[PDB]
Protein backbone atom coordinates (compact mmCIF):
# COMPACT_ATOMS: atom_id res chain seq x y z
CA UNK A 1 0.00 0.00 0.00
CA UNK A 2 1.38 3.37 -0.76
CA UNK A 3 1.86 4.49 3.50
CA UNK A 4 3.83 1.00 3.57
CA UNK A 5 7.16 3.13 3.44
CA UNK A 6 6.24 5.72 6.36
CA UNK A 7 6.59 4.66 10.06
CA UNK A 8 3.81 3.64 12.06
CA UNK A 9 4.25 6.50 14.69
CA UNK A 10 4.47 9.29 11.33
CA UNK A 11 1.47 7.49 9.86
CA UNK A 12 0.39 8.28 13.17
CA UNK A 13 1.09 11.70 13.38
CA UNK A 14 0.33 12.76 10.29
CA UNK A 15 -3.39 11.28 11.35
CA UNK A 16 -3.39 13.62 14.00
CA UNK A 17 -2.52 16.64 11.58
CA UNK A 18 -5.05 15.63 9.24
CA UNK A 19 -7.47 15.83 11.61
CA UNK A 20 -6.51 19.26 12.77
CA UNK A 21 -6.92 20.41 9.31
CA UNK A 22 -10.04 18.61 8.51
CA UNK A 23 -8.55 17.06 5.77
CA UNK A 24 -10.18 13.14 6.73
CA UNK A 25 -9.72 11.27 3.80
CA UNK A 26 -6.06 11.99 4.30
CA UNK A 27 -6.69 11.18 7.94
CA UNK A 28 -8.52 7.82 6.97
CA UNK A 29 -5.44 6.88 4.61
CA UNK A 30 -2.84 7.76 6.82
CA UNK A 31 -4.88 5.48 9.85
CA UNK A 32 -5.74 2.38 7.22
CA UNK A 33 -1.86 2.39 6.61
CA UNK A 34 -1.12 2.59 10.38
CA UNK A 35 -3.68 -0.57 10.79
CA UNK A 36 -1.38 -2.60 8.05
CA UNK A 37 1.27 -2.15 10.47
CA UNK A 38 0.01 -5.11 12.17
CA UNK A 39 -0.30 -4.10 15.24
CA UNK A 40 -3.14 -3.94 17.43
CA UNK A 41 -4.28 -0.03 17.85
CA UNK A 42 -4.59 1.64 21.13
CA UNK A 43 -7.54 3.70 22.50
CA UNK A 44 -6.55 7.35 21.39
CA UNK A 45 -5.46 5.26 17.78
CA UNK A 46 -8.77 3.78 17.50
CA UNK A 47 -10.56 7.05 18.18
CA UNK A 48 -8.90 8.37 14.95
CA UNK A 49 -9.63 5.53 13.01
CA UNK A 50 -13.32 6.12 14.06
CA UNK A 51 -13.75 9.72 13.19
CA UNK A 52 -11.57 9.65 10.30
CA UNK A 53 -14.11 7.03 8.27
CA UNK A 54 -16.63 8.76 9.64
CA UNK A 55 -16.57 11.89 8.72
CA UNK A 56 -15.65 10.37 4.94
CA UNK A 57 -19.05 8.58 4.50
CA UNK A 58 -20.13 11.46 6.61
CA UNK A 59 -20.11 13.42 3.89
CA UNK A 60 -20.80 10.67 0.74
CA UNK A 61 -23.71 10.12 2.95
CA UNK A 62 -25.19 13.50 2.93
CA UNK A 63 -24.45 14.25 -0.57
CA UNK A 64 -26.11 10.48 -1.64
CA UNK A 65 -29.27 11.71 0.30
CA UNK A 66 -29.23 14.90 -1.78
CA UNK A 67 -29.32 13.05 -5.03
CA UNK A 68 -31.22 10.73 -4.09
CA UNK A 69 -34.51 13.12 -2.91
CA UNK A 70 -33.67 15.00 -6.47
CA UNK A 71 -33.75 11.40 -8.29
CA UNK A 72 -37.27 10.57 -6.10
CA UNK A 73 -39.08 13.61 -7.17
CA UNK A 74 -37.83 13.09 -10.72
CA UNK A 75 -39.77 9.85 -10.86
CA UNK A 76 -43.43 11.59 -9.24
CA UNK A 77 -46.05 12.06 -11.67
CA UNK A 78 -45.84 15.41 -13.49
CA UNK A 79 -42.13 15.72 -13.33
CA UNK A 80 -40.07 16.60 -16.37
CA UNK A 81 -38.13 13.82 -17.82
CA UNK A 82 -34.55 14.84 -17.78
CA UNK A 83 -32.63 11.60 -18.70
CA UNK A 84 -30.33 9.77 -16.79
CA UNK A 85 -28.00 12.28 -15.23
CA UNK A 86 -29.55 11.88 -11.62
CA UNK A 87 -29.51 8.30 -11.49
CA UNK A 88 -25.72 8.41 -13.08
CA UNK A 89 -24.27 10.67 -10.76
CA UNK A 90 -26.15 9.49 -7.74
CA UNK A 91 -25.10 5.82 -9.08
CA UNK A 92 -21.47 7.51 -8.71
CA UNK A 93 -21.43 8.86 -5.35
CA UNK A 94 -23.44 5.36 -4.17
CA UNK A 95 -20.58 3.08 -5.31
CA UNK A 96 -18.00 5.40 -3.59
CA UNK A 97 -19.40 5.29 -0.61
CA UNK A 98 -19.92 1.70 -0.78
CA UNK A 99 -16.34 1.57 -1.71
CA UNK A 100 -15.06 3.35 1.71
CA UNK A 101 -17.24 1.29 3.98
CA UNK A 102 -16.00 -1.92 2.23
CA UNK A 103 -12.80 -0.90 2.60
CA UNK A 104 -13.30 0.13 6.34
CA UNK A 105 -15.26 -3.99 7.19
CA UNK A 106 -12.33 -5.13 5.48
CA UNK A 107 -9.66 -3.48 7.98
CA UNK A 108 -12.60 -4.84 10.89
CA UNK A 109 -12.26 -8.50 9.23
CA UNK A 110 -8.18 -8.02 9.07
CA UNK A 111 -7.67 -8.54 11.50
CA UNK A 112 -8.65 -5.83 14.03
CA UNK A 113 -11.71 -7.70 15.30
CA UNK A 114 -9.93 -10.92 15.64
CA UNK A 115 -6.94 -10.00 17.83
CA UNK A 116 -9.60 -7.66 20.26
CA UNK A 117 -9.78 -9.60 23.25
CA UNK A 118 -10.72 -6.47 25.40
CA UNK A 119 -13.88 -5.32 25.83
CA UNK A 120 -12.97 -1.47 25.40
CA UNK A 121 -11.71 -2.29 21.89
CA UNK A 122 -13.64 -5.23 20.80
CA UNK A 123 -17.11 -3.67 21.42
CA UNK A 124 -15.14 -0.61 19.86
CA UNK A 125 -14.60 -2.51 16.37
CA UNK A 126 -18.34 -4.66 16.48
CA UNK A 127 -19.86 -1.59 17.06
CA UNK A 128 -17.98 0.25 13.80
CA UNK A 129 -18.94 -3.01 12.06
CA UNK A 130 -22.54 -2.48 12.52
CA UNK A 131 -22.47 1.18 11.82
CA UNK A 132 -20.52 0.25 8.16
CA UNK A 133 -22.95 -2.07 7.52
CA UNK A 134 -25.59 0.13 7.92
CA UNK A 135 -24.31 2.42 6.30
CA UNK A 136 -24.91 0.58 3.39
CA UNK A 137 -28.17 -0.65 4.51
CA UNK A 138 -29.02 2.84 3.81
CA UNK A 139 -28.69 2.62 -0.06
CA UNK A 140 -29.19 -0.84 -0.51
CA UNK A 141 -32.07 -1.86 -2.61
CA UNK A 142 -29.48 -7.71 -0.95
CA UNK A 143 -30.49 -5.34 1.23
CA UNK A 144 -31.72 -7.81 3.61
CA UNK A 145 -28.51 -9.68 4.13
CA UNK A 146 -26.90 -6.61 4.50
CA UNK A 147 -29.22 -5.61 7.61
CA UNK A 148 -28.66 -8.93 8.74
CA UNK A 149 -25.18 -8.35 9.22
CA UNK A 150 -25.52 -5.10 10.83
CA UNK A 151 -28.13 -6.54 13.38
CA UNK A 152 -25.23 -9.32 13.83
CA UNK A 153 -22.38 -6.77 14.25
CA UNK A 154 -24.68 -4.89 16.52
CA UNK A 155 -25.89 -7.18 18.91
CA UNK A 156 -22.58 -9.33 19.72
CA UNK A 157 -21.24 -5.73 21.10
CA UNK A 158 -24.12 -4.93 22.69
CA UNK A 159 -23.95 -8.61 24.88
CA UNK A 160 -20.41 -8.00 25.28
CA UNK A 161 -20.77 -4.30 26.53
CA UNK A 162 -23.77 -5.38 28.92
CA UNK A 163 -21.19 -7.72 30.34
CA UNK A 164 -17.95 -6.20 30.26
CA UNK A 165 -18.84 -2.02 30.60
CA UNK A 166 -20.19 0.21 33.18
CA UNK A 167 -23.75 1.27 31.89
CA UNK A 168 -22.02 4.93 31.82
CA UNK A 169 -19.30 3.71 29.28
CA UNK A 170 -19.52 6.09 26.53
CA UNK A 171 -18.51 3.35 23.95
CA UNK A 172 -21.27 1.24 25.39
CA UNK A 173 -23.73 4.35 25.22
CA UNK A 174 -22.51 5.15 22.02
CA UNK A 175 -23.30 1.72 20.87
CA UNK A 176 -27.14 1.72 22.54
CA UNK A 177 -27.86 4.97 20.42
CA UNK A 178 -26.61 4.02 17.33
CA UNK A 179 -28.50 0.28 17.93
CA UNK A 180 -31.47 2.04 18.65
CA UNK A 181 -31.24 4.38 15.49
CA UNK A 182 -30.84 0.96 13.83
CA UNK A 183 -34.10 -0.50 14.96
CA UNK A 184 -35.59 2.77 13.90
CA UNK A 185 -34.57 3.86 10.49
CA UNK A 186 -33.36 0.75 9.09
CA UNK A 187 -34.99 -2.37 10.49
CA UNK A 188 -38.51 -1.24 11.00
CA UNK A 189 -38.64 -2.04 14.71
CA UNK A 190 -39.57 1.37 16.49
CA UNK A 191 -40.28 0.08 19.82
CA UNK A 192 -37.49 -2.12 19.60
CA UNK A 193 -35.91 1.39 19.43
CA UNK A 194 -37.65 3.18 22.05
CA UNK A 195 -37.05 0.80 24.29
CA UNK A 196 -34.01 0.43 24.10
CA UNK A 197 -33.16 4.00 23.93
CA UNK A 198 -34.96 4.35 27.76
CA UNK A 199 -33.60 1.32 28.86
CA UNK A 200 -30.18 2.73 28.21
CA UNK A 201 -30.65 6.44 29.40
CA UNK A 202 -32.66 5.15 32.55
CA UNK A 203 -29.45 2.36 33.64
CA UNK A 204 -27.03 5.42 32.70
CA UNK A 205 -28.75 7.71 35.07
CA UNK A 206 -28.75 5.76 37.61
CA UNK A 207 -25.28 4.67 37.18
CA UNK A 208 -23.66 8.49 36.91
CA UNK A 209 -22.63 9.13 40.43
CA UNK A 210 -19.91 6.77 38.95
CA UNK A 211 -18.74 8.01 35.91
CA UNK A 212 -15.64 9.61 35.33
CA UNK A 213 -14.87 13.29 35.00
CA UNK A 214 -12.88 12.23 31.81
CA UNK A 215 -15.81 10.39 30.56
CA UNK A 216 -18.42 12.90 31.66
CA UNK A 217 -18.59 14.72 28.70
CA UNK A 218 -18.84 12.33 26.19
CA UNK A 219 -21.33 10.60 28.22
CA UNK A 220 -23.56 13.39 29.11
CA UNK A 221 -23.77 14.16 25.35
CA UNK A 222 -24.32 10.60 24.23
CA UNK A 223 -27.30 10.44 27.14
CA UNK A 224 -28.44 13.75 25.49
CA UNK A 225 -29.03 12.61 21.92
CA UNK A 226 -30.90 9.21 23.45
CA UNK A 227 -33.32 11.88 25.11
CA UNK A 228 -33.24 13.85 21.80
CA UNK A 229 -34.63 10.60 20.20
CA UNK A 230 -37.13 9.62 22.60
CA UNK A 231 -38.64 13.19 22.62
CA UNK A 232 -38.52 12.85 18.46
CA UNK A 233 -40.15 9.27 18.25
CA UNK A 234 -42.87 9.34 21.18
CA UNK B 1 -33.29 10.41 14.23
CA UNK B 2 -29.51 11.12 15.43
CA UNK B 3 -26.20 9.65 15.88
CA UNK B 4 -23.17 11.60 16.93
CA UNK B 5 -22.74 14.15 14.43
CA UNK C 1 -9.82 13.17 -20.33
CA UNK C 2 -12.19 11.22 -17.90
CA UNK C 3 -15.02 12.74 -19.30
CA UNK C 4 -14.31 12.58 -22.55
CA UNK C 5 -17.18 10.61 -23.37
CA UNK C 6 -20.24 12.69 -21.28
CA UNK C 7 -22.48 15.12 -23.26
CA UNK C 8 -21.42 18.84 -22.83
CA UNK C 9 -25.04 19.10 -21.46
CA UNK C 10 -24.45 16.13 -19.04
CA UNK C 11 -21.64 17.42 -17.77
CA UNK C 12 -23.15 21.09 -16.90
CA UNK C 13 -26.55 19.08 -15.43
CA UNK C 14 -24.28 17.41 -13.45
CA UNK C 15 -21.91 20.17 -11.85
CA UNK C 16 -25.19 21.68 -10.95
CA UNK C 17 -26.03 18.65 -9.12
CA UNK C 18 -22.42 18.25 -7.13
CA UNK C 19 -22.75 21.73 -6.61
CA UNK C 20 -25.99 20.73 -4.95
CA UNK C 21 -24.21 18.09 -2.82
CA UNK C 22 -21.32 19.86 -1.97
CA UNK C 23 -19.06 17.69 -4.22
CA UNK C 24 -16.84 20.48 -4.85
CA UNK C 25 -14.20 18.06 -6.30
CA UNK C 26 -16.79 16.17 -8.59
CA UNK C 27 -17.71 19.71 -9.56
CA UNK C 28 -14.68 21.48 -10.46
CA UNK C 29 -14.14 17.87 -12.70
CA UNK C 30 -17.86 17.95 -14.44
CA UNK C 31 -16.90 22.05 -15.55
CA UNK C 32 -13.27 20.93 -16.36
CA UNK C 33 -14.79 18.42 -18.73
CA UNK C 34 -17.45 21.03 -20.25
CA UNK C 35 -14.87 23.54 -20.96
CA UNK C 36 -12.39 20.90 -22.64
CA UNK C 37 -15.50 20.19 -25.49
CA UNK C 38 -13.87 23.28 -26.65
CA UNK C 39 -16.69 26.02 -26.70
CA UNK C 40 -17.20 29.26 -24.58
CA UNK C 41 -18.67 29.00 -21.60
CA UNK C 42 -22.08 31.20 -20.63
CA UNK C 43 -22.10 33.46 -17.87
CA UNK C 44 -23.75 30.72 -15.91
CA UNK C 45 -21.71 28.13 -17.05
CA UNK C 46 -18.56 30.93 -16.05
CA UNK C 47 -20.01 30.98 -12.60
CA UNK C 48 -20.20 27.11 -11.81
CA UNK C 49 -16.52 27.06 -13.20
CA UNK C 50 -15.51 29.56 -10.76
CA UNK C 51 -17.45 28.43 -7.65
CA UNK C 52 -15.92 24.60 -8.29
CA UNK C 53 -12.19 25.50 -8.25
CA UNK C 54 -12.72 28.03 -5.42
CA UNK C 55 -14.45 25.41 -2.69
CA UNK C 56 -11.51 23.19 -3.43
CA UNK C 57 -8.76 25.34 -3.39
CA UNK C 58 -10.19 27.05 -0.57
CA UNK C 59 -10.44 23.66 1.67
CA UNK C 60 -6.83 23.54 0.38
CA UNK C 61 -5.48 26.89 1.34
CA UNK C 62 -7.41 26.50 5.39
CA UNK C 63 -5.64 23.44 5.41
CA UNK C 64 -2.29 24.49 4.61
CA UNK C 65 -2.87 27.50 6.65
CA UNK C 66 -3.25 25.37 9.63
CA UNK C 67 -0.28 22.84 9.26
CA UNK C 68 1.98 25.90 8.34
CA UNK C 69 0.98 27.40 11.38
CA UNK C 70 1.63 24.41 13.18
CA UNK C 71 5.24 24.17 11.81
CA UNK C 72 6.47 27.56 12.52
CA UNK C 73 5.66 27.19 15.82
CA UNK C 74 7.80 24.06 15.51
CA UNK C 75 10.68 26.23 14.51
CA UNK C 76 10.35 28.64 17.54
CA UNK C 77 13.08 28.52 20.38
CA UNK C 78 11.75 26.07 23.22
CA UNK C 79 10.05 23.91 20.72
CA UNK C 80 10.70 20.14 20.74
CA UNK C 81 11.90 18.63 17.68
CA UNK C 82 9.34 16.19 16.30
CA UNK C 83 10.96 15.11 13.09
CA UNK C 84 9.84 16.03 9.23
CA UNK C 85 6.51 15.23 9.40
CA UNK C 86 4.67 18.44 9.83
CA UNK C 87 7.11 19.68 7.18
CA UNK C 88 6.30 16.67 5.25
CA UNK C 89 2.74 17.07 5.01
CA UNK C 90 2.20 20.50 4.71
CA UNK C 91 4.40 20.09 1.11
CA UNK C 92 1.55 17.19 0.48
CA UNK C 93 -1.04 19.49 0.47
CA UNK C 94 0.68 22.38 -0.89
CA UNK C 95 1.65 20.17 -3.59
CA UNK C 96 -2.21 18.97 -4.40
CA UNK C 97 -2.83 22.95 -4.05
CA UNK C 98 -0.39 24.08 -6.25
CA UNK C 99 -1.54 21.51 -8.67
CA UNK C 100 -5.12 22.60 -8.50
CA UNK C 101 -3.99 26.18 -9.45
CA UNK C 102 -1.78 24.98 -11.86
CA UNK C 103 -4.90 22.99 -13.39
CA UNK C 104 -6.98 26.09 -13.34
CA UNK C 105 -4.38 28.38 -14.88
CA UNK C 106 -4.00 26.02 -17.74
CA UNK C 107 -8.07 25.69 -18.57
CA UNK C 108 -7.80 29.67 -18.34
CA UNK C 109 -5.00 29.87 -21.08
CA UNK C 110 -6.44 26.77 -23.38
CA UNK C 111 -8.30 28.51 -23.88
CA UNK C 112 -10.96 30.26 -22.08
CA UNK C 113 -8.89 33.77 -22.41
CA UNK C 114 -7.93 33.75 -25.76
CA UNK C 115 -11.28 33.14 -26.92
CA UNK C 116 -12.79 35.69 -24.45
CA UNK C 117 -14.03 38.99 -26.30
CA UNK C 118 -16.54 40.36 -24.56
CA UNK C 119 -15.70 41.97 -21.49
CA UNK C 120 -17.80 40.29 -19.10
CA UNK C 121 -16.08 36.97 -19.79
CA UNK C 122 -12.49 38.50 -20.29
CA UNK C 123 -12.69 40.38 -17.25
CA UNK C 124 -14.31 37.35 -15.45
CA UNK C 125 -11.50 35.09 -16.65
CA UNK C 126 -8.28 37.48 -15.98
CA UNK C 127 -9.56 38.07 -12.67
CA UNK C 128 -9.86 34.46 -12.15
CA UNK C 129 -5.86 34.22 -13.38
CA UNK C 130 -5.07 36.71 -11.10
CA UNK C 131 -7.00 34.92 -8.51
CA UNK C 132 -4.95 31.71 -8.75
CA UNK C 133 -1.44 32.82 -9.11
CA UNK C 134 -2.82 34.87 -6.28
CA UNK C 135 -3.19 31.77 -4.38
CA UNK C 136 0.24 30.41 -6.01
CA UNK C 137 1.70 33.10 -4.10
CA UNK C 138 0.22 32.50 -0.26
CA UNK C 139 2.57 29.14 -0.77
CA UNK C 140 5.37 30.64 -2.66
CA UNK C 141 9.19 31.09 -1.18
CA UNK C 142 10.13 32.04 -7.46
CA UNK C 143 7.45 34.12 -5.40
CA UNK C 144 8.03 37.03 -7.05
CA UNK C 145 7.42 36.04 -10.63
CA UNK C 146 4.60 34.59 -9.16
CA UNK C 147 3.48 37.80 -7.78
CA UNK C 148 4.19 39.54 -10.93
CA UNK C 149 1.90 37.03 -13.05
CA UNK C 150 -1.13 37.88 -10.49
CA UNK C 151 -0.58 41.19 -10.63
CA UNK C 152 -0.38 41.91 -14.64
CA UNK C 153 -3.66 39.42 -14.72
CA UNK C 154 -5.48 41.47 -12.57
CA UNK C 155 -4.55 44.73 -14.02
CA UNK C 156 -5.93 44.01 -17.36
CA UNK C 157 -8.72 42.82 -15.96
CA UNK C 158 -8.96 46.21 -14.18
CA UNK C 159 -8.38 47.91 -17.51
CA UNK C 160 -11.08 46.51 -19.12
CA UNK C 161 -13.50 46.34 -16.15
CA UNK C 162 -13.04 50.24 -16.19
CA UNK C 163 -13.61 50.94 -19.81
CA UNK C 164 -16.15 48.70 -20.38
CA UNK C 165 -18.53 48.13 -17.27
CA UNK C 166 -20.64 50.34 -14.97
CA UNK C 167 -19.13 50.50 -11.67
CA UNK C 168 -21.43 48.88 -9.76
CA UNK C 169 -21.27 45.55 -12.22
CA UNK C 170 -20.60 42.51 -9.99
CA UNK C 171 -17.64 40.96 -11.93
CA UNK C 172 -16.01 44.55 -11.69
CA UNK C 173 -16.52 45.25 -8.12
CA UNK C 174 -15.49 41.32 -7.33
CA UNK C 175 -12.08 42.18 -9.05
CA UNK C 176 -11.71 45.08 -7.33
CA UNK C 177 -12.32 43.72 -3.67
CA UNK C 178 -9.47 40.98 -4.92
CA UNK C 179 -6.69 42.89 -6.46
CA UNK C 180 -7.19 45.22 -3.32
CA UNK C 181 -6.74 42.11 -1.21
CA UNK C 182 -3.94 41.11 -3.39
CA UNK C 183 -1.75 44.76 -2.89
CA UNK C 184 -2.78 44.78 1.12
CA UNK C 185 -1.51 40.72 1.88
CA UNK C 186 0.45 39.51 -0.76
CA UNK C 187 2.36 43.21 -2.69
CA UNK C 188 3.21 44.50 0.93
CA UNK C 189 1.04 47.92 -0.84
CA UNK C 190 -1.51 48.33 1.89
CA UNK C 191 -1.93 52.10 0.71
CA UNK C 192 -2.52 51.10 -2.73
CA UNK C 193 -5.02 48.68 -1.13
CA UNK C 194 -6.96 50.97 0.84
CA UNK C 195 -6.81 53.86 -2.04
CA UNK C 196 -8.37 50.60 -4.59
CA UNK C 197 -11.45 49.72 -1.77
CA UNK C 198 -12.40 53.19 -1.17
CA UNK C 199 -12.44 54.64 -4.71
CA UNK C 200 -14.20 51.52 -5.72
CA UNK C 201 -16.97 52.09 -2.88
CA UNK C 202 -17.13 55.53 -3.12
CA UNK C 203 -17.63 55.32 -7.16
CA UNK C 204 -20.37 52.02 -6.70
CA UNK C 205 -22.07 53.92 -4.14
CA UNK C 206 -23.05 56.93 -6.79
CA UNK C 207 -23.73 54.44 -9.23
CA UNK C 208 -26.70 52.77 -7.25
CA UNK C 209 -29.08 54.37 -8.93
CA UNK C 210 -28.34 52.50 -11.89
CA UNK C 211 -28.26 49.02 -10.34
CA UNK C 212 -30.12 45.97 -11.25
CA UNK C 213 -32.55 44.56 -9.03
CA UNK C 214 -31.08 41.33 -10.62
CA UNK C 215 -27.35 42.28 -9.08
CA UNK C 216 -28.61 44.17 -6.14
CA UNK C 217 -27.41 41.80 -3.89
CA UNK C 218 -24.42 40.24 -5.13
CA UNK C 219 -22.89 44.04 -5.67
CA UNK C 220 -24.18 45.18 -2.07
CA UNK C 221 -22.07 41.93 -0.72
CA UNK C 222 -19.28 42.92 -2.31
CA UNK C 223 -19.27 46.57 -1.53
CA UNK C 224 -19.83 45.07 1.98
CA UNK C 225 -16.69 43.39 1.83
CA UNK C 226 -14.81 46.38 0.93
CA UNK C 227 -16.07 48.55 3.68
CA UNK C 228 -15.64 45.40 5.80
CA UNK C 229 -11.58 45.39 4.47
CA UNK C 230 -11.43 49.39 5.16
CA UNK C 231 -12.78 49.30 8.56
CA UNK C 232 -10.16 46.24 9.16
CA UNK C 233 -6.82 48.05 7.13
CA UNK C 234 -7.97 51.73 8.75
CA UNK D 1 -8.80 40.60 5.27
CA UNK D 2 -11.57 38.91 3.47
CA UNK D 3 -12.43 37.68 -0.08
CA UNK D 4 -16.11 36.65 -0.93
CA UNK D 5 -16.54 33.38 1.23
C1 LIG E 1 -8.12 10.76 19.18
C2 LIG E 1 -8.29 12.07 18.97
C3 LIG E 1 -9.71 12.65 18.73
C4 LIG E 1 -9.64 14.18 18.96
C5 LIG E 1 -10.13 12.34 17.27
O1 LIG E 1 -10.67 12.05 19.63
C6 LIG E 1 -12.04 12.45 19.43
C7 LIG E 1 -12.80 12.15 20.74
O2 LIG E 1 -12.46 10.81 21.20
C8 LIG E 1 -13.07 10.51 22.53
O3 LIG E 1 -14.45 10.57 22.45
C9 LIG E 1 -14.97 9.42 21.80
C10 LIG E 1 -15.80 9.86 20.55
C11 LIG E 1 -16.89 10.93 20.59
C12 LIG E 1 -17.29 11.75 21.82
C13 LIG E 1 -18.80 11.66 21.99
C14 LIG E 1 -16.85 13.20 21.63
N1 LIG E 1 -17.11 13.92 22.90
C15 LIG E 1 -17.58 15.31 22.90
O4 LIG E 1 -17.76 15.89 21.87
C16 LIG E 1 -17.85 16.00 24.26
C17 LIG E 1 -18.77 17.22 24.19
C18 LIG E 1 -17.26 17.41 24.41
C19 LIG E 1 -17.29 11.23 19.19
C20 LIG E 1 -16.19 10.56 18.28
O5 LIG E 1 -16.77 10.16 17.12
C21 LIG E 1 -15.69 9.36 19.17
C22 LIG E 1 -14.20 9.03 18.83
C23 LIG E 1 -16.56 8.13 18.80
C24 LIG E 1 -17.24 7.16 19.73
C25 LIG E 1 -18.00 6.11 19.25
C26 LIG E 1 -17.04 5.10 18.49
O6 LIG E 1 -17.79 4.00 18.03
C27 LIG E 1 -16.99 3.00 17.39
C28 LIG E 1 -18.63 5.41 20.53
C29 LIG E 1 -18.70 6.61 21.59
C30 LIG E 1 -17.69 7.49 21.30
C31 LIG E 1 -16.53 7.31 22.34
C32 LIG E 1 -15.42 6.39 21.79
C33 LIG E 1 -15.91 8.67 22.80
O7 LIG E 1 -15.19 8.38 23.98
C34 LIG E 1 -12.58 11.56 23.54
O8 LIG E 1 -13.06 11.29 24.86
C35 LIG E 1 -12.99 12.92 23.11
O9 LIG E 1 -12.51 13.93 24.04
C36 LIG E 1 -12.44 13.24 21.75
O10 LIG E 1 -13.00 14.47 21.28
C1 LIG F 1 -24.29 29.14 -11.50
C2 LIG F 1 -24.85 28.72 -10.37
C3 LIG F 1 -24.35 29.22 -9.00
C4 LIG F 1 -25.45 28.93 -7.95
C5 LIG F 1 -23.04 28.48 -8.64
O1 LIG F 1 -24.08 30.65 -9.05
C6 LIG F 1 -23.52 31.21 -7.84
C7 LIG F 1 -23.78 32.73 -7.88
O2 LIG F 1 -23.44 33.25 -9.19
C8 LIG F 1 -23.79 34.70 -9.33
O3 LIG F 1 -23.09 35.44 -8.40
C9 LIG F 1 -21.73 35.60 -8.79
C10 LIG F 1 -20.81 35.05 -7.66
C11 LIG F 1 -20.93 35.43 -6.20
C12 LIG F 1 -22.00 36.35 -5.61
C13 LIG F 1 -21.30 37.42 -4.76
C14 LIG F 1 -22.97 35.53 -4.75
N1 LIG F 1 -24.08 36.43 -4.34
C15 LIG F 1 -24.68 36.33 -3.00
O4 LIG F 1 -24.30 35.50 -2.23
C16 LIG F 1 -25.81 37.31 -2.62
C17 LIG F 1 -26.05 37.47 -1.12
C18 LIG F 1 -27.05 36.67 -1.97
C19 LIG F 1 -20.04 34.54 -5.40
C20 LIG F 1 -19.61 33.38 -6.39
O5 LIG F 1 -18.35 32.98 -6.07
C21 LIG F 1 -19.69 34.09 -7.80
C22 LIG F 1 -20.01 33.03 -8.91
C23 LIG F 1 -18.29 34.68 -8.09
C24 LIG F 1 -17.95 36.07 -8.60
C25 LIG F 1 -16.65 36.46 -8.79
C26 LIG F 1 -16.04 35.61 -9.98
O6 LIG F 1 -14.71 36.01 -10.23
C27 LIG F 1 -14.10 35.35 -11.34
C28 LIG F 1 -16.72 38.00 -9.21
C29 LIG F 1 -18.07 38.49 -8.51
C30 LIG F 1 -18.91 37.41 -8.42
C31 LIG F 1 -20.03 37.54 -9.51
C32 LIG F 1 -19.68 36.72 -10.77
C33 LIG F 1 -21.44 37.13 -8.99
O7 LIG F 1 -22.36 37.66 -9.92
C34 LIG F 1 -25.30 34.86 -9.08
O8 LIG F 1 -25.72 36.21 -9.27
C35 LIG F 1 -25.64 34.40 -7.71
O9 LIG F 1 -27.07 34.51 -7.47
C36 LIG F 1 -25.25 32.96 -7.52
O10 LIG F 1 -25.43 32.59 -6.14
CL1 LIG G 1 -21.68 10.50 -13.11
CL1 LIG H 1 2.82 13.28 3.99
NA1 LIG I 1 7.92 1.51 13.82
NA1 LIG J 1 -30.43 15.26 -19.48
NA1 LIG K 1 -23.28 18.10 -27.27
NA1 LIG L 1 8.28 12.44 14.45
Amino acid sequence: GAMGSMERASLIQKAKLAEQAERYEDMAAFMKGAVEKGEELSCEERNLLSVAYKNVVGGQRAAWRVLSSIEQKSNEEGSEEKGPEVREYREKVETELQGVCDTVLGLLDSHLIKEAGDAESRVFYLKMKGDYYRYLAEVATDKKRIIDSARSAYQEAMDISKKEMPPTNPIRLGLALNFSVFHYEIANSPEEAISLAKTTFDEAMADLHTLSEDSYKDSTLIMQLLRDNLTLWT
Amino acid sequence: SNTLR
